[PDB]
């Protein structure tokens, strides 16, 4: 019912 | 007559429906059902990782097979409809999948390890999670720093190395945290 | 048998 707090995904990625 | 002839079996996580249900057709099949994990169980039919049995089948016994809660009804269904059985008893068909239960999030991977992470804890049955949630069981790092790792000692959630998921998918077991640190 | 580790406490 309450908002959920989320970590989000990282958007800039990196190739290794 | 008594396929499970030899067999100990005992559950973990297993709700008491289920449970009564497993160790009914189980003792009909001609098993041992044991409440206590003894040291001459066989199979341990889990519904979790994080249990006390489950841990101790992980670290001590490997011989001990990690079942699904579905192996029992679907063996003894075919038993009692007079169907052939092999000597392999649908074990192999019905292991426990190695990440079952588990919701796993990556922090500081690049590509293309990052994608060949995720398909694997989806192979092994595991819950893939982009975002960091505090129902997520554990989170890859490649370094100790970043949002989703601050978060994760926040909410007392695993993090662990790549080498976790390694080795617990070679063990087909969900092996435990504090031997994989960063 | 020697028990390993206790049913779970309901």
């Amino acid at each position: 019912g309450y908002g959920e707090v989320l970590v989000p995904e990282t958007v800039a990625q990196h190739r290794t | 007559s008594k396929p499970l002839k030899g067999f100990v079996i005992c559950c973990t996580s297993i709700d008491l429906k289920q449970r009564t249900e497993i160790s009914t057709k189980a003792t009909k099949l001609g098993a041992a059902y044991r409440s206590d994990f003894t040291k001459d169980v066989t199979h341990l039919i889990a519904g979790d990782f994080d249990t006390p049995k489950y841990k101790f089948a992980a670290k001590s016994r490997p011989d001990i097979k990690i079942m699904s809660s579905e192996w029992i009804p679907v063996l003894y269904e075919s038993w009692v409809q007079g169907e052939d059985l092999d000597d392999g008893l649908l074990v192999d068909k019905h292991l426990l999948p190695t990440l079952f239960k588990c919701r796993v999030c990556l922090t500081n991977i690049g590509q293309p390890e990052r994608s060949r992470i995720e398909n694997y804890v989806l192979k092994h049955g595991g819950t893939f999670c982009p975002d960091l949630t505090r129902d997520v069981t554990h989170l890859i790092a490649g370094t100790s720093s970043g949002r989703k790792y601050e978060y994760a000692l926040k909410w007392k959630i695993n993090v662990v190395c790549v080498e976790w998921l390694w080795q617990s998918i070679q063990r087909n077991a969900v092996l435990e945290p504090q031997y994989f640190q960063l």
